[PDB]
RNA sequence: GGUGAAAUAUUGAAGACUAACUACUGCGAAAGCAUUUGCCAAGGACGUUUUCAUUAAUCAAGAACGAAAAUAAACUAUGCCGACUAGGGAUCGGGUGGUGUUUUUUUAAUGACCCACUCGGCACCUUACGAGAAAUCAAAGUCUUUGGGUUCUGGGGGGAGUAUGGUCGCAAGGCUGAAACUUAAAGGAAUU
């Protein structure tokens, strides 16, 4: 499997951790 | 005192004796004080000047348009909007013009129309923020605001 | 040297139309589409359906009077395949083996402006 | 170029940049060249043309205004009236003006 | 390498190997001196002054007539400019792209072209204050440069 | 043509257009050569209005080797404003009567061909598609000046 | 692997070439990155030339054609058009025959 | 130093209302505030008197215009076709 | 190739190269004492002149500005050097 | 209408491609940019016996621009500037000479074309003695007989463009950017 379509799914993991900055900061 | 786009109080030199009565037009994008704004079916197509739609070309954007010649004022009069003549049928004076939402109202060739747009574009292209200046605008309009939900009454 | 009049033969893909109008197109008489003797849909594109189509119009052209029907074959339709249909070829060959005379044969195939994007997509119709 | 020509009318020529200056220069009859701007008032432009006939001057209407005709006279302010009396010894006597 | 571009053009000047000559030139050193002061007193600048002597007159080059240059000749007579020839037409052309973007603000390439003109004009004034020929604290603000060069 | 007036089952017609076929334009236009589009508007003196067009093409020369060669832009600009000039001053007056008195005998085709022939000629260059759209009204007086 | 010089289809020192409109399926793909097959057939098939000049008027006329440039898309070019998948070096030389 | 950082003339509205809104605000905000150039006397005396009113601070030259700015995308497109077709009356 | 006197080359490959690609960057051009049959004063004109050269009294054309060598105007006595 | 297969026009509003023209060809920093006429300029090859005189080459940080919906499979997969080692038919634009072909108005002058040259590129092809794993490349050559200047980056492969923060933007989103722990294979060209 090509790491290009795979890197799309890892930016989705950072979207959930970004909404965590809001509830603490 | 109670509108959005200003008005050009064009006074006319009375051709029946030495008399000068001040008549009224709408706002025209860029018109100075003392502008020789000529009015006539035989007066050339210039911005701010007025005469018959059939006595002028297609694509021409006019304002204060009226379904009848001498109405002194009908459609295409709101702040910042315009009208465009998209058809000329010299058989039975018919000038097919387009309004702001997309209307095909074919009027007379002698129907009154002044070249130019209404001075006041981008008026709603800017949010007021403060409903207080919204209260300041109705100060010289009417009480059609504030509004409520019928689910509340 | 008889009774003239155009038609405007439209032969796109999968079907064909063979009607007759006057020297303008506004006053059209005897429509009869190419499929009143065939209930197959797909079998209306081959030279078989094209032969009986120029036959259903030739018998009625000798029942009223009109004989010359100008032939203007159409490829498909502007923003389309623009390729001469399977039955738009055997339509001219059909009026020959019947007895219909032509005033002049001309081509009026609408060419697309490489615009008005044709029904398909990036890869279009694939299987 | 037309900008280079008037560059020398400033490099030696004696012109009148102003309304009272062109009135004073013409009331004497030493000025023979004037250049009005098509952007500035035409009433101002017209009195110079009506006084051009009287002082016998050759008018020319340069493209732009006084802050544009001031750019040519080599300054940073505004002036749309160049009533030149003595030229800078060039072709600016009988050019396109 | 023609700096900011990729074009490797070799179209330049090829001065003769003859430092003396002509031998077929009438007049003298006085004539070229007075005729070069005449084109500087007209406002043609050494670039245009030197070219007009090439065909209108019989001046191939200044080294082929005197030991000084048209730049160093205007210096001696006192009919020289306040700034360099390339510096004058670089600010004059940086006014055309700056005032143009004022008539056409959505010029992405003309804004980048206006920037290369000025970026180049700053590398120029970088070595000009580095050689003491013009003011050392010279601030290049094309704002007053539009009504400065004209 | 266009319908005029009918007199006892004998109706005449007048010049109100001149369209073309697709095999005519698709035949003249080939690959490796240059094509030109020239738009122009001309009116008459009988309160009549019509629009004309003109498409230009290129050719070869004596002892030609290369099967190619394009234009240089400073060629197309000149030929465009030349065709418009001759037709806008030869169609005004006596409506389509004089308009057709120069288009059928091909005066325009031999005029532009020999004019720019001093440097770069160019062959074909016709009118292609031309159609009228605005007529005066009625009046049997003006409609009789053009009859046979 | 680096084996071909035109890689996809002719592209050297640019980066944005506009596409053509496919005939059969309507697939849009660059002019010089797809295929442009010009098919020259008649208003019929190709067998009754004697029958055409015996049903209509005037001798021969000029022989009219339905010549149109049918643009395809690499996909319909190797299926609905000429295929004959060629080898390594019988892939460089440019020529239709 | 400078009073703000990225809020400018819209800071007179504290933190009330919406962010994305007050942003587009600063836009035409400055386009009526800016002592724009008066295309008559060649001097910039153009002042926003009553949305569309642009007076000249000398001899009084009040000229028609746009609400906040003096002309946008639409107002420009129009004035170009009308002046070209204006000389098309004698052409 | 392999061996040749790059010092004394033939007048052949000498006039068939660029001015800066030659062994010495010299003027591969020339000059002309062209003049109009009415004035006795000859005007020294440059090959790729560009600027239109006039006479002492009456202003006339001698060479028309071109991309390279300013073409001659109809027919005037041109003398090289 | 359609799938392998059942189940016109008398005239015009508006915009697309700016059709065809439109290709191993052009211009632009890259991204990109397909008509046309005119204004507004600009930038480039060539042209130069015009001027200055090293003004400079390459570049952390910083600065302007950026398909499409600051980013790609944005790629010539190939850093820029400089030199030199290569021929050819080409081609684009420009320059020289040709009283040559030819234009018919009258040899003219000119002009187009044809011929070699030619610079700036755009490429491709045949060899490469060289280089390169090979494929291939006048560059990936002038690299163990190793050094013209210089920017940035990689060190088994994962983790990972992820954690952490920092930092830029109205925003998505980015920039930057680990570590532990894991295994002896991953990868490239070519070949059967």
């Amino acid at each position: 499997m090509r790491a290009k379509w795979r890197k799309k799914r890892t930016r989705r993991l950072k979207r959930k951790r970004r909404k965590v900055r809001a509830r603490s900061k | 005192s109670g509108r959005g786009a200003p008005l050009a109080k064009v006074v006319f030199r009375d051709p029946y004796k030495y008399r000068l009565r001040e008549e009224i037009f709408i706002a025209n994008e860029g018109v100075h004080t003392g502008q020789f704004i000529y009015a006539g079916k035989k007066a050339s197509l210039n911005v701010g000047n007025v005469l018959p739609l059939g006595s002028v070309p297609e694509g021409t954007i006019v304002s204060n348009v009226e379904e009848k010649p001498g109405d002194r004022g009908a459609l295409a009069r709101a702040s910042g909007n315009y009208v465009i003549i998209i058809g000329h049928n010299p058989d039975e004076n018919k000038t097919r013009v387009r309004l702001p939402s997309g209307a095909k109202k074919v009027i007379s060739s002698d129907a009154r129309g002044v070249i130019g747009v209404i001075a006041g574009g981008g008026r709603v292209d800017k949010p007021l923020l403060k409903a207080g200046r919204a209260f300041h605008k109705y100060r010289l309009k009417r009480n059609s605001w504030p509004k409520t939900r019928g689910v509340a009454m | 040297s008889q009774v003239f009049g155009v038609a405007r033969i439209y032969a796109s893909f999968n079907d064909t139309f063979v009607h007759v109008t006057d020297l303008s197109g506004k006053e059209t008489i005897a429509r009869v589409t190419g499929g009143m003797k065939v209930k197959a849909d797909r079998d209306e594109s081959s030279p078989y359906a094209a032969m009986l189509a120029a036959q259903d119009v030739a018998a009625k052209c000798k029942e009223v009077g009109i004989t010359a029907v100008h032939v203007k074959i159409r490829a498909t339709g502007g923003t389309r395949t623009k390729t001469p249909g399977p039955g738009g070829q055997a339509a001219l060959r059909a009026l020959a083996r019947s007895g219909l005379r032509i005033g002049r044969i001309e081509d009026v195939t609408p060419v697309p402006s490489d615009s008005t994007r044709k029904k398909g997509g990036r890869r279009g119709r694939r299987l | 170029s037309i900008n280079q020509k008037l560059a020398l009318v400033i490099k030696s020529g004696k012109y009148t940049l102003g309304y009272k200056s062109t009135v004073k220069s013409l009331r004497q009859g030493k000025s023979k060249l004037i250049i009005i701007a098509a952007n500035t008032p035409v009433l101002r432009k017209s009195e110079l043309e009506y006084y051009a006939m009287l002082s016998k001057t050759k008018v020319y209407y340069f493209q732009g205004g006084n802050n544009e005709l001031g750019t040519a006279v080599g300054k940073l302010f505004r002036v749309g009236v160049v009533s030149i009396l003595e030229a800078g010894d060039s072709d600016i006597l009988t050019t396109l003006a | 390498g023609r700096m900011h571009s990729a074009g490797k053009g070799i179209s330049s000047s090829a001065i003769p190997y003859s430092r003396n000559a002509p031998a077929w030139f009438k007049l003298s050193s006085e004539s070229v001196i007075e005729q070069i002061v005449k084109y500087a007193r007209k406002g043609l600048t050494p670039s245009q002054i030197g070219v007009l002597l090439r065909d209108a007159h019989g001046v191939t080059q200044a080294r082929v007539i005197t030991g000084n240059k048209i730049m160093r000749i205007l210096k001696s007579n006192g009919l020289a400019p306040e700034i360099p020839e390339d510096l004058y037409y670089l600010i004059k052309k940086a006014v055309s792209v700056r005032k143009h973007l004022e008539r056409n603000r959505k010029d992405k390439d003309a804004k980048f072209r206006l920037i290369l003109i000025e970026s180049r004009i700053h590398r120029l004034a970088r070595y000009y204050r580095t050689v003491a020929v013009l003011p050392p604290n010279w601030k290049y603000e094309s704002a007053t440069a539009s009504a400065l060069v004209n | 043509l266009r319908v005029d007036e009918v007199q006892g089952k004998n109706l005449l017609t007048n010049f109100h257009g001149m369209d073309f076929t697709t095999d005519k334009l698709r035949s003249m236009v080939r690959k490796w050569q240059t094509l030109i589009e020239a738009n122009v508007t001309v009116k008459t003196s009988d309160d009549y209005v019509l629009r004309i067009f003109a498409i230009a093409f290129t050719r070869k020369q004596a002892n030609q080797v290369k099967r190619h060669s394009y234009a240089q832009s400073s060629h197309i600009r000149a030929i465009r404003k030349v065709i418009s000039e001759i037709l806008t001053k030869e169609v005004q007056g006596s409506t389509l009567a004089q308009l057709t008195s120069k288009l059928i005998p091909e005066v325009i085709n031999k005029e532009i061909e020999n004019a720019t022939k001093d440097i770069f000629p160019l062959q074909n260059i016709h009118v292609r598609k031309v159609k009228l759209l605005k007529q005066p009204k009625f009046d049997v007086g003006a409609l009789m000046a053009l009859h046979g | 692997p680096k084996k071909r010089a035109s890689n996809g289809r002719n592209k050297k020192g640019r980066g944005h070439v506009k596409p053509v409109r496919c005939v059969n399926c309507s697939k849009s793909i660059p002019k010089d990155k797809a295929i442009k097959r010009m098919a020259i057939r008649n208003i019929v098939e190709a067998a009754a030339v004697r029958d055409l000049s015996e049903a209509s008027v005037y001798p021969e006329y000029a022989l009219p054609k339905t010549y149109n440039k049918l643009h395809y898309c690499v996909s319909c070019a190797i299926h609905a058009r000429i295929v004959r998948v060629r080898s390594r070096e019988d892939r460089k030389n440019r020529a239709p025959p | 130093a400078k009073r703000t950082k990225k809020v400018g003339i819209t800071g007179k509205y504290g933190v009330r209302y919406g962010s994305s809104l007050r942003r587009q605000v600063k836009k035409l905000e400055i386009q009526q505030h800016a002592r724009y150039d008066c295309s008559f006397c060649g001097k910039k005396t153009v002042k926003r008197g009553a949305a569309g009113i642009w007076t000249c601070s000398c001899c009084k030259k009040t000229v028609a215009g746009g609400a906040y700015t003096v002309s946008t995308a639409a107002a420009a497109t129009v004035r170009s076709t009308i002046r070209r077709l204006r000389e098309m009356v004698e052409a | 190739v392999l061996v040749q006197d790059l010092l004394h080359p033939t007048a052949a490959s000498e006039a068939r190269k660029h001015k800066l690609k030659t062994l010495v960057q010299g003027p591969r051009s020339y000059f002309l004492d062209v003049k109009c049959p009415g004035c006795l004063n000859i005007t020294t004109v440059f090959s790729h002149a560009q600027t239109a050269v006039t006479c002492e009294s009456c202003s006339t054309i001698l060479c028309t500005p071109t991309g390279g060598k300013a073409k001659l105007s109809e027919g005037t006595s041109f003398r090289r050097k």
